[PDB]
């Protein structure tokens, strides 16, 4: 049930499958595009104690990932590393092919303890964590990420 | 038809990508002589043209829920075929008569 | 000032159908989702259905599923509800309401501005 | 989910304190809203998320609670504050309350 | 066209699936507030429409050999693209030349 | 060389993969379906000593897996755990993404020693072991499975 | 249009493939009874017909650079979908819009 | 921007993407083929000291692989095992699904010690190492490979 | 009772062609696979070819490959074999046989029901 | 796969046991069938799987063996049991044997 | 003997257009890549552009990017260059050169055969 | 990449040995070529890859070097060895040199 939006004359219009005029032209597979945007461009706060409040631990769901093509310059980035009080780790190691965010000016690194209840950390709002051309639903250890969402578009003819 | 409803929207987009470069001259395309992992990106900048960026942010914010619902119903680990499937259905819709 | 005006209520025969409209002036209609609520004579409040900003998500309640249809129009600032196969329990006063969008499509409504309401009754 | 309210009806005089409760059959964190309706008038919004006062509402009203216990409070009665109160939830499919009418002695 | 030839064929089909749920109300679509690993399935029941359930218990049996041969001639570990290829050939057969 | 059966009011026609005969409309990718059916519904004996005879070890062939969409409620399920006389294991660990069958009433668990001559366990008849939306050709240790076959259809809707 | 420029080109082609084998008789298709890992290949031999083989070698030598450049700008670890993509764009060029 | 060549009347012609030709007939997905060809069919020296000169170590780039359908009979094959002077292995272990070249007569197996400066070994020319139906970019330990290139065709 | 009847045999010249038919009555023809066998005068029995239940798999013999063609018809309960480019060795008596389906496509036959056979002679 | 039978010919009287053997050039587990043909008539099935009696055949016939050695046995001869006997395999492309005949003395 | 002959050079007005051709005879045209070089009134040398054997890859220089076009034809062994929007700095002597193919598309030029060079002049 | 070859003008008598240098601002391994031009004639090729002489040229010319430092050398002047020289690189986008002239005394 994925919606897509077409762009024409600098005008954006969200269209479904049956609403598709004959004017619409797709002559290559390079017109389809995917772009990931950040949340700090909407006015959301960026302070450290004002964003750790939206991540919570659960156990019982498996994670999933999708892929990216483009990005956007970021002002703030995050890099967490959390341990249990007894000395255990709370976050999973990164798999093969996962790398940090390419372009952002600041990076806030945090190391400390915490009451890890579940197994995976999710976002209480339904958004994504952004890595190098891969957008996930959970948090991997020691990899710089951003916070944002994804969009699918058909580019101008 | 998309009207932004966020408290604010930044009207300037500063973006990066990779592209393909088509042809190269020199010893650039050899992995033994080419760049490192960081250095393959091409940058740009765009200004607001009739609220394109704010509408774009609204569109992403609307899409998130359907994206999550689609992702819940698969057994894979990484997904690369959303656009190819979109093309397949776009082609299948019209060619029946 | 947020102003909402309802219309279409009246008296109909059993087994019939009806259409209600809600018109809103005061702000940008195209950035918010809308919902419908009802109250039977001397009874409590009940939630009927709701729509989204791009007309991509529609919701219905079990008691009216398969009988009611919702729609909206951003250009003319209008909201429409179509009711079919009318029973005895469908005599009430109806309101159109707006919410603060804490969710992605209108999943978690928090009504902040209400209308006036219209009366619909069906009997012999 | 089932909504419970107590007391159902009440009569009070000017200068007292009014304390009301709303109850549910599940644990829904803090997704609760309170509404007030005057007979012959449409309902009106009040404190949201069980503690967030709206804009233009007098500071006398105050709500609190979480989990399965939620209490609304009015500190000083006023002649135009004799009407009905409802609670509504949004964790799952919407469902209003049963109502409560305050009166005069 | 298919005639069953097993000693016994059950005429009742009690199945399960996942579906897509289209749109959801409440906080259910968020993975933080959603179901567990089991609880995403939707059930049903079907009766033996004339020569349909049992005639469907043979079409599977006939298939396996061919499928196995296909799986021998490939290098992938997991396969997800059989139906996409079927659609592509269906599109290519009629729409070409 | 996979055959598919099309459904109209004349039931399951296996008409040639050339989807000809004019009046045959396909309009979306949701009309293509894959379903797995169990063997116990054909009258096959389901007792423990009467099914263990069709599983045999070998060495020299690698395994392969495919995917499912739908299923069918089962009555019996198996959960093996086999060890060699010296104390070493006989079956491989499950890969990531493999989970047991969702819906069956009875589960037989078997633990004991035996002469594991080969490396992998295969079926002497060409049938598939069934898991959660994935069908394999070998047996993974400590995971509940069923026995069945797979069919590919296109619907009538 | 292709002219070879290597110092030498062997005009003999001796290849090995796997094919499909269509159907089989006996108990061969069952993985319990069938061949080992080596034994699934079919050999052959072709002769130089108007310099096909040398031109083929030149074509590979010309393709390598664009292939490397394409491989640079992707995220996957193993790639299997080049030919399906080529089919999709070939179908999109003529029959679309 | 991958080029492909068409075959007609025993003539190989490189079709242009910009120009569309109605003479092309594609009626199924079995007419698309990928073939791997060897470098030793072009007169390149195959002796051992004359081929260890074109493989060089680097660190900073990740590897990528593709897939094959056809092959070619070979005469010389290589199988490397190199260790650091302190005894550390210079080459990674093979992944799952990777097997040696099936059909080649001679096998030059070489073991020794070298100055492994980098992390992955690359070809100084831009050609591919060939395995069992998978064309890689780096060298895996203990697996027999050939040297060659890849082409795509429409039959 | 299971009854299989063969027909089509006769006398033909060198380089000609022929068509043999086998017709079965007594059970459901659609769930089983057929096979052909032959025996030359004074010699032993030789397997030739067979078909599957849905006409999806076909098998041929090396001594015959490229010359014969087998087909079936479920509606009429008929089996047909077409023989082309007949040498002098192809003079024999032919039987059509039914097998028990222990395998998926008819690749491991165990004949249980036979017919009567028909005689074909080729010479001047 | 080559088939060998022994003895090729034999003659005996009513009341005597008969034993016949079939041998192969490979290992085919237990995929062997036995057949009997009387002159002037089409063949008829006998024991299957190399140990499984058919339905409608007298209990006198019995076969056994495995691996590369298979045997058929008649316990008591009857005046109408003078025919020719065949062994067949189905592990690979099918192939019958050459034959074996029983007569009277 | 390899023979390379240039033609087309001369005198043009400001802002005009020009076209140049290079003809090669003596060996196989279609197996090699070609390039253009130019020299000033008495300073050093500078590289302009180059093409490939199959006409798949093209290269251009920054100082002429967006103004020139290069092409080749293997049928008559010809190399063509087209220049537009001419300025005062394009008065020079031009050469067409051949290189040995050490790199896949013709990206590593080691010139080994030169022509004789034609003259281009543009001024008022 | 920019080059620096010097001296820009030399004069020596017949029987002398002339040594010239070409320098670069980057490391380009050994992708360097040398050229010679008679005034009025198109340039002609010389040693390649910093150590590989062409075909048909005299053995009097010899060049060497690596990295950033490369030197060309001639052992005996001739009456027909008065011309202009150049050095060129191909590691990246091509770029020539400035020139060096040999004269007579």
């Amino acid at each position: 049930s994925i919606p897509l939006g077409v762009i024409h004359n600098s005008t954006l219009q969200v269209s479904d499958v049956d609403k598709l005029v004959c004017r619409d032209k797709l002559s290559s597979t390079n017109q389809l595009r995917s772009v990931g945007l950040n949340l700090e461009g909407n006015g959301v706060a960026t302070d450290v104690p004002s964003v750790t409040k939206r991540w919570g631990f659960r156990s019982g769901v498996p994670p999933k990932v999708v892929n990216y093509e483009a990005g956007e310059w970021a002002e703030n980035c995050y890099n967490l590393e959390i341990k249990k009080p007894d000395g255990s780790e709370c976050l999973p190691a990164a798999p093969d092919g996962i790398r940090g965010f390419p372009r952002c000016r600041y990076v806030h690194k945090v190391s400390g303890t915490g009451p890890c209840a579940g197994d995976f950390a999710f976002h209480k709002e339904g958004a994504f964590f952004l890595y190098d051309r891969l957008a996930s639903t959970v948090i991997y250890r020691g990899t710089t990420f951003a916070e944002g969402v994804v969009a699918f578009l058909i580019l101008a003819a | 038809v998309i009207v932004n409803a966020q408290p604010k929207c930044n009207p300037n987009l500063h973006y990066w990508t990779t592209q393909d470069e088509g042809a190269a001259i020199g010893l650039a395309w050899i992995p033994y002589f080419g760049p490192a992992a960081e250095g393959i990106y091409t940058e740009g900048l765009m200004h607001n043209q009739d609220g394109l960026i704010c509408g774009l942010r609204q569109l992403a914010n609307e899409t998130t829920q359907a994206l999550q619902l689609f992702l819940r119903a698969t057994t894979e680990l990484r997904t690369f075929s959303i656009l190819n499937r979109k093309a397949i259905d776009f082609l299948l819709q019209r060619w029946a008569a | 000032e947020v102003q909402l005006v309802e219309s279409g209520g009246g008296l109909v025969k059993r087994g019939g159908s009806l259409r209600l409209s809600c018109v809103v002036s005061g702000y940008t209609f195209g950035g918010y989702s809308m919902h419908w609520v009802r109250q039977a004579p001397g009874k409590g409040l009940e939630w009927v259905s709701g729509i989204s900003s791009s007309s991509y998500y529609k919701y219905y309640a079990d008691s009216v599923k398969g009988r009611f249809t919702i729609s909206r129009d951003n250009a003319k600032n209008s909201l429409y509800l179509q009711m079919n196969s009318l029973r005895a329990e469908d005599t009430a006063v109806y309101y159109c309401a707006r919410d603060m969008g804490y969710c992605s499509g209108g999943s978690c409504p928090n009504f902040d501005f209400w209308g006036q309401g219209t009366t619909v009754t069906v009997s012999s | 989910i089932q909504m419970t309210q107590s007391p159902s009806s009440l009569s009070a005089s000017v200068g007292d304190r009014v304390t009301i409760t709303c109850r549910t059959s599940q644990s829904i964190s803090n997704y609760l809203n309170w509404y007030q309706q005057i007979p012959g008038k449409a309902p009106k919004l009040l404190i949201s998320t069980a503690s967030n006062l709206h804009s233009g509402v007098s500071s006398r009203f105050s709500g609190s609670g979480s989990g399965t216990h939620f209490t609304l409070t009015i500190s000083s009665l006023q002649p135009e504050d004799f009407a009905t109160y409802y609670c509504q939830q949004s964790y799952s499919t919407p469902s209003f309350g049963q109502g409560t009418k305050v009166e005069i002695k």
